[PDB]
RNA sequence: CACGGACCAAGGAGUCUAACGUCUAUGCGAGUGUUUGGGUGUAAAACCCAUACGCGUAAGGUUGGGGCCUCGCAAGAGGUGCACAAUCGACCGAUCCGGAUUUGAGUAAGAGCAUAGCUGUUGGGACCCGAAAG
RNA sequence: AAGCUCGUAUCAGUUUUAUG
């Protein structure tokens, strides 16, 4: 793993690109390992240019989830993400919040697109998100609005009947918004994010 | 009836440059208290020995409050028994630092306090003992 | 009247030099002399232990060598000091035995 | 001549100022704001192999 | 800078302006030439590594007895990143014109 | 981080700054827009910046970002710009996109 | 353009009794004598400097022709004025040689900056 | 192909404010245009 | 910050090696202190003078 | 009124230090101070530090009470209340037989040390120049 | 000048009103 962490962090484009490649050819083959991989990536995103590629990666680290065994492998593998990211969040730059909000999106969308496969599993996914939404209230603000919108991005006028049939299913979201209502109905919280939810539940 | 802190220290100039803002837009009393107590001098910021914190959390609801000291926190070995709390202040005597973090608590600069609790919701602000000096 | 030492910079350089010559001749020897381990008086300090002047007659004897020779082997001797404390006596004797075992001596 | 020519400075604190002095040798726009045409150096902290 | 001299210092001692210091010392007057920060350093590979031994981090302890690098008064130096954050901008009444409008 | 590099530049001196007889003080850096070292024009404390500069050819728009901040020998990107004043301006506000106003 | 430039007081202040004595010079200095006429401001005496004469922050420091003044040495220095040719005008510190002035001249017309003191040291 | 995403949150909050105030604009037209009645009848 | 640094050869090009940062570069900058420590420390070499 | 001034140039008067301070900053913080001394030195600098020594370290009940929390659009209402203020209980060195009064910037939960800076008192010739005698 | 424990909810070279 250390060779991944260090070949991704290695400041150059090449070593980083090709290290990506290798990791793709790798994960086909524990919590600490996964954390290490993240920080590796987190620094692999730190560099970027000319935003087109700056996006291209945001995809990449999205796709990287597309790879009850893999159930576990990728539930833990995402726990790594939310932990490292809310941790090394607040030490970011002002200008980078561009990337890491974009990436925070492509990720969340990728955890969904996986968990959409067949849909227990989901309940445990909320047994990380539960563990995690309730520090640094900066991020829940982001996954709230982006939550609902990006969700509508999955299921892709009458189209709204296409959703509202598909989302008329509404069960996974019923439990998600159950997580929000969980955090609002409580008494000790942001007192801001509470208000912001009560803007975007509606 | 003051403006800018006596200090040369850049980092409380960026604090001050934050808390003026926050105090202005959020219009909460918390900011005016904390800022208006920031600009003081070195004699006027008695350091708060952590035993006084342990005193203070013995009231009600005190499990949820992030207690705050504009000064520095200085540990005191006259307590072996310390709560789980979360503290925010300018400077921590590494003694106090490791004492809290050992005991289960957390210690974080004023910045991170603002980010967490801009309204200063559900917080507490302790004033270090005053007249005890000459 | 007022003396103000501006040579505290230089005097230490000449003291380094002094010791740099005193080892430019005596070179194998160690500049110094073995010295006892000696408890201090005066209820205040008695708990501390100290460097003394020289070992003693007796401490030198029971360490297996003789005074007039000791002084020439590197030991240092103090004839007006009186061994009493067993323990101090012990540490001294030991310290010599050590010194013995570690030294060499050249022929003539 | 007994005018004070010298000043005692806390030791600990003096290491503080050293620490900071090194730190600014990083930020790479302080290296400019002082002097130092550095714009053509490949990277900062510029670190050259022991071989020197 | 260097770490152990293998014979550099004599090479540079003549060439104008250039000057070296062992890591064990790091003369402040050569780091901060006049209190204007930032000398332009070329570390060497060995010394750069030594530099943890010398100062010490959360892992390697000190080598300067009973010492630790300073703490921070902020958490994070760059402030605007706090203020232009979503995390404050939801706590605060909206804005003004930034240049008012002369009345009367 | 940058605001510090500013404040250092606003108390200590830049290698380059002028202080004209009236109160205001230029910035003689080769790369900057406006030539006044103040918070938003001083190329040394920005980390995101863009100017225009002649080569002796036409006028290359130079750009930088945070990412090459540590790699000065190559930090400034560069673009040429057309001989169509109209098309130029379109190129400029093209590349700059969400770069602030 | 600019407002109309008003000095509020155009006459250089002189030091009390400057002319009746040489051992006294012309640089304004206060009168601390508590008996003096100039200190207590009797009618008909000289006019103290006082803040009210302070000029108009808009046009302060403006040279008459409307520009300000900025004092340059080499060409690399006036290139800071590429932006402001409408506000600052730049002139050439006295010790510049006659060799480099002509350079600052040519290049200073190309940029279209006003040089207040051309014709310094230069014939045709 | 380019979504800056910083400016999004701002565009939403901005938008919501602007149309919170345009409320106060119209409602303030009703308020004033109302006043110019009462105050008049009372001057009479 | 950066997690690690690129050694260079004497020809000047990169090298497979990589070095962590010493985490002395995490320490605060304090142009104040540098200024005081450097007036006091600069005074410390003065040969005396008098008349 | 009385003292100084013919005029020009140059020179020409609140300094330095020591002991106690007050404030402000700075570093650490129940600690605190490297620099008499050692070691090293690119050599009166920088860097490192053993052992000592200087100064410091001898929780009650109520009431009010910055902030907080809750309701309330709002004024206000209810809860928690840091500093200290006060209220009456308290422990200690000194009060006649656990008390009658106190106690002392004593405890009851520490706040100090050191450097810089502006300054203040005192002695040093002590803002400059001028008393006679010894 | 300084502290904070007020801007508390503070008085006044003044008039009244009743008691000299």
């Amino acid at each position: 793993t250390s060779n991944f962490v260090k070949q991704l962090s290695s400041n150059n484009r090449k070593t980083r690109v090709n290290a990506l490649e290798a990791l793709k050819k790798y994960l086909t083959a524990k919590q600490i390992e996964f954390n290490k991989l993240w920080k590796g990536l987190y620094y692999a995103m730190w560099f970027s240019d000319r935003p087109r590629p700056q996006q291209r990666l945001a995809n990449e680290l999205g796709e990287l989830h597309g790879l009850t065994t893999n159930d576990k492998a990728f539930i833990k593998f995402s726990r790594g993400f939310w932990k490292v990211m809310c941790f090394e969040w607040f030490n970011i730059d002002r200008y980078r919040l561009d990337k890491y909000l974009l990436l925070i999106r492509r990720v969340l969308f990728s955890q969904l697109k996986y968990l959409q496969s067949r849909n227990k599993l989901v309940d445990e996914y909320i047994k990380k998100v539960l563990r995690w939404l309730p520090v640094y209230t900066g991020i829940p603000i982001h996954i709230v609005d982006i939550l609902l919108d990006e969700w509508e991005r999955l299921l892709k006028k009458e189209e709204e009947m296409r959703k509202i049939a598909e989302s008329a299913k509404k069960t996974p979201l019923a439990d998600v918004i159950a997580i929000f209502q969980d955090i609002v109905a409580d008494y000790n919280n942001s007192k801001v994010l509470r208000e912001k939810i009560k803007e975007d539940l509606f | 009836h003051r403006t800018a802190p006596k200090s040369d220290n850049v980092y409380l100039k960026l604090l001050v440059k934050l808390y003026t803002f926050l105090a202005r837009r959020t219009d909460a009393p918390f900011n005016k208290v904390v800022l208006k107590a920031l600009f003081l001098s070195k004699i006027n910021r008695p350091p708060v020995s952590v035993s006084r914190i342990a005193r203070a959390l013995k009231q009600e609801g005190a499990a949820n409050k992030t207690v705050v000291v504009v000064g520095t926190v200085t540990d005191d070995a006259r307590i072996f028994e310390f709560p789980k709390t979360t503290v925010a202040a300018l400077r921590f005597t590494a003694g106090a630092r490791a004492k809290i973090v050992k005991a289960g608590g957390e210690c974080i600069t004023l910045d991170q306090l603002a980010v967490r609790a801009p309204k200063g919701q559900n917080t507490l602000i302790l004033r270090g003992p005053r007249n005890s000096r000459e | 009247r007022v003396k103000v030492h501006f040579d505290q910079a230089g005097k230490k350089v000449s003291r380094r030099n002094a010791r740099a010559t005193r080892a430019a001749k005596i070179a194998p020897r160690p500049l110094d002399l073995l010295r006892p381990v000696v408890r201090a008086p005066t209820v205040k300090y008695n708990r501390k232990v100290r460097a003394g002047r020289g070992f003693t007659l007796a401490e030198v004897k029971a360490a297996g060598l003789t005074a007039a020779y000791a002084r020439t082997i590197g030991i240092a001797v103090d004839h007006r000091r009186q061994n009493r404390n067993q323990e101090i006596f012990d540490a001294n004797v030991q310290r010599l035995k050590e010194y013995q075992s570690k030294i060499i001596v050249f022929p003539r | 001549t007994w005018r004070k020519w010298n000043v005692k400075v806390n030791h600990n604190e003096k290491r503080y100022a050293t620490a900071s002095a090194i730190a600014a040798t990083a930020v790479a726009s302080l290296v400019l704001a002082r002097g130092h045409r550095v714009e053509k150096i490949p990277e900062i902290p510029l670190v050259v192999s022991t071989d020197l | 800078v260097y770490a152990e001299d293998n014979g550099i210092v004599k090479a540079l001692r003549n060439v104008p302006g250039v000057e070296t210091a062992n890591v064990a010392s790091l003369n402040l007057l050569q780091l901060a030439p006049g209190a204007h920060l930032g000398r332009f350093v070329i570390w060497t590979e060995a010394a750069f590594t030594k530099l943890d031994q010398v100062w010490g981090s959360e892992t390697v302890a000190s080598s300067k007895v009973g010492y630790t690098l300073p703490s921070h008064i902020i958490s994070t130096s760059d402030v605007t990143r706090i203020i232009n954050s979503s995390e404050i901008q939801s706590a605060i009444r909206p804005a003004g014109q930034a240049t008012q409008k002369r009345t009367h | 981080s940058d605001e510090i590099v500013w404040q250092v530049i606003n108390q200590s001196f830049c290698s380059h700054r002028i202080k004209a007889p009236n109160g205001q003080n230029f910035c003689r850096n080769e790369y900057n827009v406006t030539g006044l070292c103040t918070r938003q024009s001083c190329p040394l404390a920005n980390s995101k910046y863009a100017t225009v500069k002649c080569d002796n050819g036409k006028l290359y728009l130079y750009m930088k970002t945070p990412e090459r901040a540590h790699t000065p020998a190559k930090l400034w990107e560069r673009i040429k710009l057309s001989k169509n004043y109209t098309k130029a301006l379109q190129q400029i506000d093209e590349h700059l996109l969400h770069w602030s106003k | 353009p600019h407002p109309k430039i008003v000095k509020k007081h155009t006459k250089k202040f002189k030091r009390h009794h400057s002319d009746r004595y040489h051992r006294v010079a012309e640089n304004w200095r206060k009168q601390k004598g508590i008996d003096s006429v100039v200190r207590r401001r009797f009618r008909g005496n000289i006019s103290q400097p006082k803040i009210g004469y302070g000029s108009n922050k808009k046009t302060k420091f403006l040279s008459p022709s409307g520009h300000k003044t900025f004092l340059v040495a080499n060409v690399k220095d006036l290139e800071t004025l590429t932006m402001h040719t409408k506000t600052y005008a730049a002139e050439i510190a006295h010790n510049i040689s006659a060799k480099n002035r002509v350079v600052i001249l040519a290049r200073a017309k190309a940029l279209g900056i006003k040089v207040t003191n051309p014709k310094g040291r230069l014939a045709l | 192909i380019l979504t800056p995403e910083s400016q999004l949150k701002k565009s939403k909050a901005q938008q919501k404010t602007a149309e919170q105030v345009a409320a106060e604009r119209a409602a303030r037209k009703a308020a004033n245009k109302e006043k110019r009645a009462i105050i008049l009848e009372r001057n009479a | 910050s950066r997690p690690q640094v690129t050694v260079h050869s004497l020809t000047g090009e990169a090298t497979a090696n990589a070095l962590p940062l010493p985490a002395v570069f995490s320490a605060p900058i304090r142009p104040d202190i540098v200024h005081t420590v450097f007036t006091s420390v600069n005074k410390n070499k003065r040969q005396a003078y008098a008349v």
